[PDB]
RNA sequence: GAUGGGGAAGCUCCGUUUCAAAGGCCUGAUUUUAUGCAGGCCACCAUCGAAAGGGAAUCCGGUUAAGAUUCCGGAACCUGGAUAUGGAUUCUUCACGGUAACGUAACUGAAUGUGGAGACGUCGGCGCGAGCCCUGGGAGGAGUUAUCUUUUCUUCUUAAC
RNA sequence: GCUUGUGACGGCCCGUGAAAAUCCACAGGAAGGAAUAGUUUUCAUGCCAGGUCGUACUGAUAACCGCAGCAGGUCUCCAAG
RNA sequence: UCUAAGGGUCGGGUACGAUCAACUUAGAACUGGUACGGACAAGGGGAAUCUGACUGUCUAAUUAAAACAUAGCAUUGCGAUGGUCAGAAAGUGAUGUUGACGCAAU
């Protein structure tokens, strides 16, 4: 039910308690109004809301992927 | 024979008030110390048409003098009293439109409605859109005061028994002439089911005293007698006199 | 452009009723939806709200009155009288 | 006179301190480049003693009352210029223009205030000034 | 073309059962039941609207915070503020004028 | 339509808050112990009566020979109950800010009182939303092509929350 | 444009167009509550639980009522060019 | 097949320009076996007499009328310890959440 932004703030929630599952969503898109590029979506699901953090940069994705708790259970793709 | 029509009223099945809308039983305050040692004031705080009434009702509120709170009665607004208007109960309370007084408190020639018959009895006379009392006198030995009704009869009651200052709003709603059924027909619906009416001229005779004949007509004489029985009092009951009232009326 | 030569408001009524019967209706309605001086905040904002309740537009204070007009001549005269009778009382 | 001056009481009309009552301490009587108006920078009293009677004893009469004070600048068509009157030379320095702008500055404000306003009270110098207006 | 049906068994047109029309992620056209309105609360004292309060059915009052139902000044959510403001002064001046009263009765009664 | 009642030879009739000693809650008092009494209230006095009136809260996709707002999948929400962690608040104890209308993630509140909502006709034009209808471009699939038509048909959707 | 929803208005009345459960708010301030550490679940997040009965289909020139698979009767929503 | 009239949006120191999008209406030519609201859709009119004013009502299943009702007009009863009406009775009931600008009865 809730999107997210605050990078930092989501870290957080990555790592609160309850939190089982997670899921790594990528996207073909395009930009302004020429080329495309690689949006990703960042699905944290909560005991209660469903969060997601899109990170528009292809860039802060991959490092941020790796970042993700090494005992959650995420679903690539 | 049937049962003729004004029988079948009685039993009241069809017959009964239409109630639902109604804002409630318009009613003095209840005779307490205050309203006869004293005086208590309220506030109208809302006049508001009663349906099927042709009169305002105005619920003006006052203190619980024993208790802390509320509470509102439901008074039948008097002419040009409103919203906001302070109003004063009692003994010894002023003369003005919209308060209530015994009519021992208030000289010969006093206007007032919805007054008493007996104390405490919340207001019985003059309540209809229009009408009011006029204190035409009072004996201080074995109080009492004298009032003339809309009737036109002279009464006396109790100087104890409570009135309210002027005449009471909806003047004249009977000037207008009804003009269609249906208004007539509006009327009725939010009173009773009196309407419209069969003559009995036109009914046969099981149905009426009128019934019958090969032309429609009554009969017998239609002035029936104050010791006539259920089913034979139809027409002009206890008629003294009948016909065009030639002359001016008025009680003399 | 005046519109009828005499029937004014009563014009819906078209032919029905018969003359009389209406012309004593356009008196009392010409009364009821009339527009009044509000005798509280000095205003022309009276208008009619059902039998008897003749309330103001803006300053929101609704007056008991005639059915169909604000004051009603009966009530006037009273309000002299109670006038009259409470002068008495206090002199 | 010009009777909006410097130690004149007088009820808050609007915005939350309304109802309660407040003392001028000083008088921006025409404008400010901001507050484009007629306005008093005032300290007044917003959670006033409670009663206190024979029943209350030695800390609870202690509690009752302390008073919780503000300060505030209004608009003088938010004021009720009262009859009444309390000097305001404790806290002059202490209600400034500069005291509002910056909060810990109002917070030390209204320390002073509350000391200032709680010595009055005991003593009942103007026992008007400490009962709540009821409406 | 497309048309549609009720979702509840009631078949009829009562205000407890307004029905809007919709578009989903299928690609088809669906009833959906619509609540009867909020009507916004009213001061109890001038009659308006009152403002700054947030506006739902009685019992979706429960559901939320305190700051969906008060606006701050005293008598907050109560009354309309305008209406307060006149409260303020009435009160003030008759409490005065019960005092101008007083000491002008109370010479009175040493002055006759 | 039971009840204290009143009629009636009786089946029963009347009455519904009415000539009635009509009841139950909040917690304190217990640290013999489970719940006696201590306050203080509240005198509202059965109950039945709406599958169209009032009313806490759910949606979309998928699935069956026959069920689906009920299964499956996903995502919500309400009500009762438990409860801790974070935040907020406090040395000026019970939030600040804004002249103000008012703001907010919070920001103690018993009895008692009061206010709102629930909650309300009908017709008329005006204004706006949604769905439908009409239509340009492009991206596809279809039909007609002796002849003519950058064509004729069709797909291009987005739930509650 | 069509249908529906809604708003600010206006017309009408001797017609002025339910009730109750239920939910909230306010006035009140009984009480209770901190500096060696208090108060706070109307902020957020977190834990458990939600029983009973109905859910098929017809709703009509054949599933209902008219002795019947009767040209009759029988409340309603959706509505294309 | 032509013509004229009726609109929207932008930038102008403190007269005009630019484009976008609507069927309405009136006029003018041409044109045909004089037809053209081409199907569908869709009022006969007039002069009087009788009778009920009107809209509304009824004999389901032989009478829809001039019959009933109606507004309007007039008469009667009644101030509650009451009028009129209900019940076998009654600490019973309708009008009555009522009060003569009312309720009841012709
Ligand atoms: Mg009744
Ligand atoms: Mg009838
Ligand atoms: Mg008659
Ligand atoms: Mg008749
Ligand atoms: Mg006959
Ligand atoms: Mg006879
Ligand atoms: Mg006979
Ligand atoms: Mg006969
Ligand atoms: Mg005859
Ligand atoms: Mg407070
Ligand atoms: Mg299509
Ligand atoms: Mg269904
Ligand atoms: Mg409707
Ligand atoms: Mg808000
Ligand atoms: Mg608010
Ligand atoms: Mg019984
Ligand atoms: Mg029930
Ligand atoms: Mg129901
Ligand atoms: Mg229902
Ligand atoms: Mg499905
Ligand atoms: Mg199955
Ligand atoms: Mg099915
Ligand atoms: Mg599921
Ligand atoms: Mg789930
Ligand atoms: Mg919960
Ligand atoms: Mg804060
Ligand atoms: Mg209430
Ligand atoms: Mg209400
Ligand atoms: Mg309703
Ligand atoms: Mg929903
Ligand atoms: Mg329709
Ligand atoms: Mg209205
Ligand atoms: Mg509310
Ligand atoms: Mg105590
Ligand atoms: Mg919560
Ligand atoms: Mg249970
Ligand atoms: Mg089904
Ligand atoms: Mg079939
Ligand atoms: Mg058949
Ligand atoms: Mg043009
Ligand atoms: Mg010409
Ligand atoms: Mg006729
Ligand atoms: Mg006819
Ligand atoms: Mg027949
Ligand atoms: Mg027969
Ligand atoms: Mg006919
Ligand atoms: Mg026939
Ligand atoms: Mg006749
Ligand atoms: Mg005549
Ligand atoms: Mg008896
Ligand atoms: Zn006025």
């Amino acid at each position: 039910a809730r999107e997210i932004t605050d990078i930092k703030q989501f870290l957080e929630l990555t790592r609160r308690a309850d939190v089982k599952t997670a899921t790594v969503k990528i996207n073909k898109k395009l930009n302004k109004a020429g080329k495309p590029f690689r949006q990703t979506k960042f699905k944290v699901r909560g005991s209660s809301s469903l969060y997601t953090l899109v990170i528009n940069d292809a860039g802060k994705a991959k490092k941020l992927i790796q970042s993700l708790p090494p005992t959650l259970k995420v679903n690539r793709l | 024979g049937r049962v003729i029509r004004n029988q079948r009223k009685g039993a009241g099945s069809i017959f009964t008030s239409h109630t639902r809308l109604r804002q409630g039983a318009a009613k003095l305050r209840t005779l307490d110390y205050a309203e006869r040692h004293g005086y208590i004031r309220g506030i109208v705080k809302q006049i508001v048409h009663d349906s099927g009434r042709g009169a305002p009702l105005a619920k003006v509120v006052f203190r619980d003098p024993y208790k802390y709170r509320l509470r509102e009665e439901i008074f039948i607004a008097n002419e040009g009293v409103h919203t906001g208007q302070f109003i004063y109960a009692g003994k010894k309370a002023s003369l003005n439109v919209g308060n209530v007084l015994p009519l021992g408190s208030v000289p010969e020639g006093t206007i007032v409605s919805n007054v008493e018959e007996k104390p405490g009895d919340r207001g019985a006379l003059a309540r209809a859109s229009g009408n009011y009392v006029i204190i035409i006198g009072h004996n201080p030995d074995e109080n009492k005061t004298r009032v003339r009704l809309p009737s036109g009869a002279k009464k006396v009651i109790s100087s104890d028994a409570r009135g309210v200052i002027g005449v009471i709003a909806g003047g004249g709603r009977v000037d207008k002439p009804l003009l269609k059924a249906g208004r007539a027909f509006h009327k009725y619906r939010l009173k009773r089911n009196s309407w419209p009416k069969t003559r009995g001229v036109a009914m046969n005779p099981v149905d009426h005293p009128h019934g019958g004949g090969n032309h429609q007509h009554i009969g017998k004489a239609s002035t029936i007698s104050r010791g006539a029985v259920s089913g034979q009092k139809a027409g002009l009951i206890a008629a003294r006199r009948t016909g065009l009232l030639r002359g001016s009326q008025k009680t003399q | 452009a005046k519109r009828t030569k005499k029937v004014g408001i009563t014009g819906k009524y078209g032919v029905r009723y018969g003359s009389s019967l209406r012309r004593q209706v356009k008196k009392l309605e010409i009364q009821q939806h009339a527009r009044y001086d509000c005798s509280f905040c000095g205003k022309k904002t009276v208008k009619r709200g059902a039998a008897g309740i003749w309330t103001c537009s803006c300053c929101k204070k609704t007056v008991a009155g005639g059915a169909y007009t604000v004051s009603t001549a009966a009530a006037a005269t009273v309000r002299s009288t109670i006038r009259r009778l409470r002068e008495m009382v206090e002199a | 006179a010009k009777f909006l001056k410097a130690g004149k009481v007088a009820v808050v009309v609007r915005g939350r301190y309304a109802g309660k009552k407040v003392v001028i301490v000083k008088p921006h009587d025409e404008g400010s480049k901001s507050h484009p108006f007629g306005h008093a920078l005032v300290a007044g009293i917003e959670r006033y003693p409670l009663k206190v009677t024979k029943k209350h004893g030695a800390k609870k009469v202690a509690k009752r009352t302390k008073i919780k004070p503000f300060i505030k600048v209004v608009n003088y068509n938010h004021l009720l210029p009262t009859r009444y009157t309390l000097d305001v030379e404790a806290f002059k320095s202490v209600v400034s223009t500069e005291t509002f702008e910056q909060p810990s500055q109002r917070e030390e404000a209204k320390k002073v205030v509350k000391k200032a306003f709680e010595e009055r009270h005991q003593a009942g110098k103007n026992q008007w000034f400490f009962s709540k207006l009821r409406f | 073309a497309q048309r549609v049906t009720f979702r509840r068994r009631n078949p009829y047109n009562t205000r407890s059962n307004k029905i809007k029309v919709v578009k989903t992620p299928g690609g088809i056209l669906r009833a959906q039941h619509v609540k009867k309105l909020a009507t916004r609360p009213k001061c109890g004292d001038c009659g308006s609207a009152l403002q700054g309060i947030s506006t739902l059915r009685p019992r979706q009052y429960a559901t939320v915070s305190k700051t969906h139902k008060t606006v701050s000044r005293a008598y907050g959510g109560s009354r309309c503020a305008n209406c307060v403001k006149e409260r303020i002064i009435r009160a003030f001046l008759i409490e005065e004028q019960k005092i101008v009263k007083k000491v002008v009765k109370e010479q009175t009664e040493a002055a006759k």
